């Protein structure tokens, strides 16, 4: 099974889809191995911390050049695996066959993408769709994507998740206590962690975004120095550089999709902590129906 | 003939990374032009500033490019301009860059000799083997990968096993199952007294390892190099 | 059953004929009216159309929330008499919405949120960024994009002087719509549809909408960019994201705004599926505390 999954590696890095039946396996074991994971999934350094990749399967693999190969480099995602319906399949597919093939070499959260709500209608159900036939494929990995872990904490320091803070959580413990494996709320401290941005006014702010809340500087220093934790480092927002650095360096974003959806002209990042936690920011480029509306 | 330097000159400095890429890979014909006063500072200097591009593809295409440079000035010229250039990329921020440079300096050792390699180059591969970085701790091992192919049985073990069986403690797992990698790679070119004294205890102790990877690979090396 | 029209007295409560007063003359204009309490939901239909669309979703959304329906037939459409029906700029129709707002009003304007869709979607904008509405609370733009728009001049040209140029009975005209997939509810198109064409002589277009091309460059330029720049809780409605164009991209994943995506309707989203944009504009509502739910 070992050479198995060394196959699918190989082949998914030729950009060339495993079968429904393969897929399935895949996702079981996936289940199994997250279920022994942690709501604060700890990781110990040194790792490379990775924001958003959207489905741009040539982008990560360009990520990969940057960053170094699995399983030689360890990897923390931090969600959005899957977005438009052109490549998605094969760059989830990848990362869930890392996870499997190397368990203690990478570490996938949940993104806000990573539901069944927005994935039926953004893309990775059309792309299951006319990949596979059926969409028994979007099921087996939107069922997957119950297990996915919400935060990551790197040597109980710096604080990993795909949005952001909570007016419901304090403490790491509140993220602990509660149940991740289901569909992402709509409200609520769960949905929060995965839609939450942060924000120039401080306090709490209703989200622009439909979900989640706006939070300032004054939430992060108080959440940090509760928690005992130097850094907050997240993705979901949208940063013309890759990365960016807000409230006087207590978060930090990372998007990992260069040139988002292929016409933003943004720039991606990565964020690689060595062995005794130096941040150094790695920038990269891309690699190389009504039609009436009176 | 004496002016199409000017032209190509103006390209490889252009803003668009498009013409800098392709015209590199036409510097080689234009060596072959008139080069033996020409390449030392009428055309070398340009080349100098493009190995730290900020685009990395453009780096990619000089250390590409680099033996068939390296070649045409000869060995004594080579610790001179370009063994400095050669040897940070090793260390450069994009893992693309480190293996393209590994990989470098194996067609390098093939143009200058085995005797060549094991005074300028394999001390300064051997210097990474204590950064602290993981990163490049594994550049290494990737070098010795590498070096191990074109250097014969006793240069390797000599100057790069040590260091090598030396690696087997590090506090990071990534590095550990690497020196298992290496081991498999390295060991069909040692004496298999070599393998039994030196080599296989160590693989013995790996596989005792902590980390699931670690096990894995040293069991599968001990397996692919009839040990068991 | 019957392709028979459906009277608007089914989903109004009422209606008005609002004069207005400007420079050479007075213009009568129309509104549908529905509800007694909560925040105005003023209502600008796309091109060629007219309140009539807004007919269901009224129906809808009075059952969900406390508010109050203002549908108004913009000029040249519907029922609107206008001393100059041929000066159809962004600016003129955007100038006309306050004016409704003053002469309905003025001296008591309350709560309102804007709700376009394609043209009603432009001019909703260029009347919320020119502050023409004192009171108004929110935006809504409802499948109408700049970048794609601007993208799909040529072929919406041919579109319109493609149609049948007139209609035996309103019967056809009605179903004509669904057929043709103009419309894909059928509800919404027996009560829509009248809106849409006159009589005398068959039944002809109840405005040569051809004859508008030259003003749709100055009702899409800048429009995604003009959007992002009104400071208020905004939503936009979508039949799919190969709607967005660059400068929404980056807006809205930068968590500027509220996107939702109905791919189970055509053109007319607000008329294809009345259920579901109630819904999402009753959440926003609740959401930010403008209305009150049933």
């Amino acid at each position: 099974f070992t050479k198995e999954l060394d196959q699918w590696i190989e082949q998914l890095n030729e950009c060339k889809q495993l079968s429904e039946s393969q897929v399935k396996s895949l996702c079981e074991k996936a289940k199994e191995i997250l279920t022994k994971e942690s709501n604060v999934q700890e990781v110990r350094c040194p790792v490379t911390v990775c924001g958003d990749v959207h489905g741009q399967f040539h982008d990560l693999m360009e990520l990969f050049r940057i960053g170094g190969k699995s399983p030689d480099t360890n990897y923390l995602f931090m969600g959005d695996y899957v977005d438009r319906g052109y490549y998605s399949v094969e760059t989830v597919t990848l990362l869930v066959a890392l996870k499997v093939r190397y368990r203690e070499r990478i570490t996938i959260l949940r993104g806000n993408h990573e539901s069944r709500q927005i994935t039926q209608v953004y893309g990775f159900y059309d792309e299951c769709l006319r990949k596979y036939g059926n969409a028994n494929v979007w099921k087996y990995f939107t069922d997957l994507f119950d297990y996915l872990p919400l935060t990551a904490l790197v040597d109980g320091q710096i604080f990993c998740l795909h949005g952001g803070l909570s007016p419901s959580i304090d403490t790491l413990d509140h993220i602990r206590a509660l149940d991740r494996l289901q569909e992402v709320p709509h409200e609520g401290p769960m949905c929060d962690l995965l839609w939450s941005d942060p924000d120039d006014r401080g306090g709490w702010g209703i989200s622009p975004r439909g979900a989640g809340y706006t939070f300032g500087q004054d939430i992060s220093e108080t959440f940090n120095h509760a928690n005992g934790l130097t850094l907050v480092s997240r993705a979901h927002q949208l940063v013309m550089e890759g990365y960016n650095w807000c409230h006087d360096r207590n978060v930090v974003t990372i998007f990992s999709a260069p040139n988002y959806c292929y016409r933003c002209g943004n720039q991606a990042a990565i964020m690689e902590l060595d062995d005794t936690l130096k941040y150094s920011f790695l920038q990269f480029d891309p690699a190389p129906t009504p039609d009436y509306f009176l | 003939s004496l002016y199409p330097i000017a032209v190509l000159i103006d390209e490889l400095r252009n803003e668009d990374v498009q013409l800098r890429l392709n015209s590199i890979k036409k510097l080689s014909t234009i060596a072959l032009a008139l080069g033996v006063e020409r390449l030392s500072q009428s055309l070398l200097p340009a080349i100098v500033e493009l190995a730290e591009d900020a685009k990395w593809r453009v780096r990619l295409a000089i250390i590409e490019y680099m033996p068939l440079l390296a070649g045409q000035l000869g060995v004594e010229f080579f610790d001179e301009k370009l063994n400095s250039l050669c040897m940070a990329w090793l260390v450069d921020h994009v893992y693309a860059i480190r293996e393209a440079a590994t990989s470098n300096l194996k067609k390098l050792v093939e143009k200058f000799g085995k005797e060549w390699a094991h005074a300028t180059i394999i001390p300064k591969v051997l210097a990474m083997s204590g950064d602290p970085n993981y990163l490049h701790r594994m550049t290494t091992l990737f070098c010795i990968n590498v070096l191990s192919e074109v250097c014969g049985q006793d240069i390797t073990t000599k100057h790069m096993l040590p260091t090598v069986l030396r690696m087997a403690g590090d506090p990071v797992a990534n590095v550990r199952f690497n020196v298992a990698k290496s081991l498999q790679k390295i060991g069909p070119i040692l004496d298999n007294s070599t393998l039994q004294s030196e080599v296989k205890p160590i693989l013995e102790k790996l596989t005792q390892d902590q980390d699931v990877d670690v096990k894995y690979f040293a069991q599968e090396a001990l397996t692919v190099l009839s040990l068991a | 059953r019957d392709f028979s029209p459906v009277p608007w007295s089914q989903y109004f409560e009422s209606m008005e004929d609002v004069e207005v007063e400007n420079e050479t003359g007075k213009d009568t204009f129309r509104v549908y009216k529905s509800g007694s309490e909560g925040p105005v939901l003023l209502l600008l239909h796309g091109g060629g159309h007219s309140a009539l669309s807004w007919a269901v979703f009224t129906a809808a959304i009075i059952s969900r929330v406390q508010c109050r329906i203002v549908a108004l037939d913009l000029r040249s459409h519907g029922e609107t008499k206008v001393k100059n029906p041929e000066d159809l700029s962004a600016e003129t129709m955007a100038k006309d919405v306050g004016n409704v707002v003053e002469a309905m009003y003025g001296d008591l304007p309350p709560p309102i949120m804007l709700i376009g869709h394609a043209m009603g979607g432009a001019i909703a904008v260029h009347t919320a960024s020119s502050n023409l509405v004192p009171s108004l609370l929110g935006l809504c733009m409802i499948d109408v994009v700049e970048g794609t728009a601007m993208d799909a001049l040529n072929s919406m040209q041919n579109f319109l002087r493609g149609r049948p140029k007139t209609f035996k009975s309103l019967e056809n005209a009605i179903e004509w719509s669904v057929k043709s997939g103009q419309i894909r509810n059928l509800e919404s198109a027996r009560v829509s549809m009248v809106g849409q064409v006159k009589q005398c002589k068959p039944y002809t277009w109840r405005i040569e909408l051809a004859k508008t091309e030259k003003y749709w460059d100055g009702w899409f330029r800048g429009l995604s960019n003009l959007f992002l720049s009104c400071p208020i809780p905004k939503l936009l409605l979508l039949a799919g994201v190969d709607r967005l164009d660059k400068d929404l991209t980056i807006g809205q994943m930068q968590g500027k705004f509220q996107m939702q995506v109905l791919p189970q309707c055509g053109h007319a989203v607000h008329e294809d599926a009345p259920d579901k944009v109630a819904e999402a504009v009753a959440t926003f509502l609740i959401r930010h505390r403008f209305a009150e739910p049933i």
